[PDB]
């Protein structure tokens, strides 16, 4: 339906994929047959970083942090076999697509932590 | 020649000068206090308030 000039600018391009509530419904595996992923897309939403310990050993914890870049954050196109071998258990080995994303977000203090959003 | 430890006294019949006189006080203490808050910012540091 939405298409490019559809799409351009509103940032719907960073946002992927999403299924009305209608889902909680159940894919059959055949197991006689061969399944693969056609696209797996990973759509950040928060990050957090672990306050560097204090020194002091005493827990440190995920704290929130502002995204100094834009909507320039997600995974998408991601694709490769799920493989369903024995025992049932299904595994999905990622093959190719725009798996990885440099962001960079300014912490609670002042810094700014880049990172390679990733899942190669 | 006034004394220059009298120098402001050219004030005590000058409401005009006098308010302009004490208007200039606290302009400079205004600019002190939000002045010196700006240098504690900008050396202060919030990492461990233990
Ligand atoms: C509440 C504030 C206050 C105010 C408005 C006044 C006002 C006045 N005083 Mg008084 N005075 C005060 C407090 C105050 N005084 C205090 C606390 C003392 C005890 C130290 C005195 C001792 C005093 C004396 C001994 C004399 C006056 C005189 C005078 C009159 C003329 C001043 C003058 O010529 O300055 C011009 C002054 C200078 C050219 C020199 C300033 C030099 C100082 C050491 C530099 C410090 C600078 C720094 C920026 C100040 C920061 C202030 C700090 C409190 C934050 C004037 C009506 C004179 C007078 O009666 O005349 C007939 C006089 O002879 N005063
Ligand atoms: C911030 C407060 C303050 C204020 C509101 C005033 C206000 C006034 N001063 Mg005073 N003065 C001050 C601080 C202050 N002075 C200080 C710290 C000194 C040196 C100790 C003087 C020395 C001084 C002299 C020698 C004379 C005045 C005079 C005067 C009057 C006329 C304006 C002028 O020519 O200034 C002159 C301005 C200065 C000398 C300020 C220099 C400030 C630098 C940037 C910081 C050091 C006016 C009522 C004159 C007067 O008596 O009028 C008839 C005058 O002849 N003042
Ligand atoms: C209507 C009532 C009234 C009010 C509300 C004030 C209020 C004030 N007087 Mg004034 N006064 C009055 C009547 C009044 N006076 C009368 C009838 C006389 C005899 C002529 C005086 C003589 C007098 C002297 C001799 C002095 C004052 C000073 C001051 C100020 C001291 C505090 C300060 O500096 O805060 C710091 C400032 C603020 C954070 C407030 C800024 C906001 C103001 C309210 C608005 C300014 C804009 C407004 C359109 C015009 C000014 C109105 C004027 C009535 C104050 C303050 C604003 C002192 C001064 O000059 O102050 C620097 C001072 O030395 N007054
Ligand atoms: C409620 C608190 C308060 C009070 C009562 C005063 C009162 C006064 N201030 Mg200060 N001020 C304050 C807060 C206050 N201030 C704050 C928070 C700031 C921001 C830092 C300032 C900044 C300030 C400035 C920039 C100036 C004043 C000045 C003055 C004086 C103006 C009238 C005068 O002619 O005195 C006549 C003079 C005196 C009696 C001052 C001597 C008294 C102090 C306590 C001595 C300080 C010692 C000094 C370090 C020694 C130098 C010695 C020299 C030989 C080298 C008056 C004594 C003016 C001034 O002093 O000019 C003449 C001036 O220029 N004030
Ligand atoms: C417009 C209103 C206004 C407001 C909301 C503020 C607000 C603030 N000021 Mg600023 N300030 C102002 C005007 C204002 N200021 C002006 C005009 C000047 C002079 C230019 C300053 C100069 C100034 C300085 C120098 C400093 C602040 C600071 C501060 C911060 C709190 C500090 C504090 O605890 O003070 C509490 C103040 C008092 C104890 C005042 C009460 C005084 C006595 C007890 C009463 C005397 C009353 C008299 C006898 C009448 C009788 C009363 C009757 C009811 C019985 C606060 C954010 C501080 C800060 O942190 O800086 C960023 C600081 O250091 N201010
Ligand atoms: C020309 C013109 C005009 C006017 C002007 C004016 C109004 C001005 C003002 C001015 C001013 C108003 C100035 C001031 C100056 C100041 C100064 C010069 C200061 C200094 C300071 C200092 C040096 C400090 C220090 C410190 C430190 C170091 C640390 C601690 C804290 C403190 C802060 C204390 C107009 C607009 C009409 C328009 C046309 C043109
Ligand atoms: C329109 C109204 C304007 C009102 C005025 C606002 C001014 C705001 C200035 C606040 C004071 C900043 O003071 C300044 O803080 C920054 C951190 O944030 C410090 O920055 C410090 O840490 C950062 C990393 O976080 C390093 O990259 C930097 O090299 C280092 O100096 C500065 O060394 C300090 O000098």
């Amino acid at each position: 339906t939405l298409t490019y000039d559809d799409i351009v600018g509103t940032g719907l391009a960073n946002k992927c994929p999403t299924l009305d509530d209608t889902a909680r419904g159940a894919y059959p595996i055949d197991s006689s047959q061969t399944y693969r992923i056609a696209r797996l897309c990973l759509q950040p939403t928060t990050f957090l970083v672990k306050e560097e310990p204090k020194n002091k050993r005493q827990e440190a914890e995920f704290v929130p942090t502002k995204l100094v870049t834009r909507e320039t954050t997600s995974l998408d196109q991601i694709q490769g076999e799920l493989k369903v071998n024995s025992d049932g258990s299904l595994t999905f080995v990622e093959e190719d697509g725009i798996d990885f994303q440099p962001v960079t977000v300014q912490m609670a203090g002042g810094e700014r932590i880049p990172l390679l959003f990733t899942v190669k | 020649g006034l004394p220059w430890y009298r120098v402001h006294t050219v004030l005590i019949n000058d409401p005009g000068r006098l308010i302009a006189a004490h208007l200039m006080h606290t302009a400079l203490v205004a600019g002190w206090a939000g002045s010196m808050a700006l240098y504690e910012l900008a050396t202060f540091d919030p990492s461990d308030p233990v």
